[PDB]
């Protein structure tokens, strides 16, 4: 278990780390290729941000 | 038309006449012409693209 558990702690936080790419953060997207191909600059800069 | 002089703006003259920057710093300035601008019998000699 002591070996066991460093490696699922690394995965889990490697887990987590690439599902917060799933998050919109209050943007109206989750996928920043959307608002570049979508919003013009002046609103894209925003919900980039 | 005026509340399209203004940066980030869209529309026939902010697109195609005077087109503001997104960092514009500076000052807008207008004011009523009709009396001398406008003539009798309607003033058409003003143009926009």
């Amino acid at each position: 278990g002591k070996l066991q558990d460093v490696v699922n702690q690394n995965a889990q936080a490697l887990n987590t780390l690439v599902k917060q790419l799933s998050s919109n953060f209050g943007a109206i997207s989750s996928v920043l290729n959307d608002i570049l191909s979508r919003l013009d600059p002046p609103e894209a800069e925003v919900q980039i941000d | 038309e005026v509340r399209q002089i203004a940066p980030g703006q869209t529309g026939k003259i902010a697109d195609y006449n005077y087109k503001l920057p997104d960092d514009f710093t500076g000052c807008v300035i207008a004011w009523n012409s009709n009396n001398l601008d406008s003539k009798v019998g309607g003033n058409y000699n003003y143009l926009y693209r």
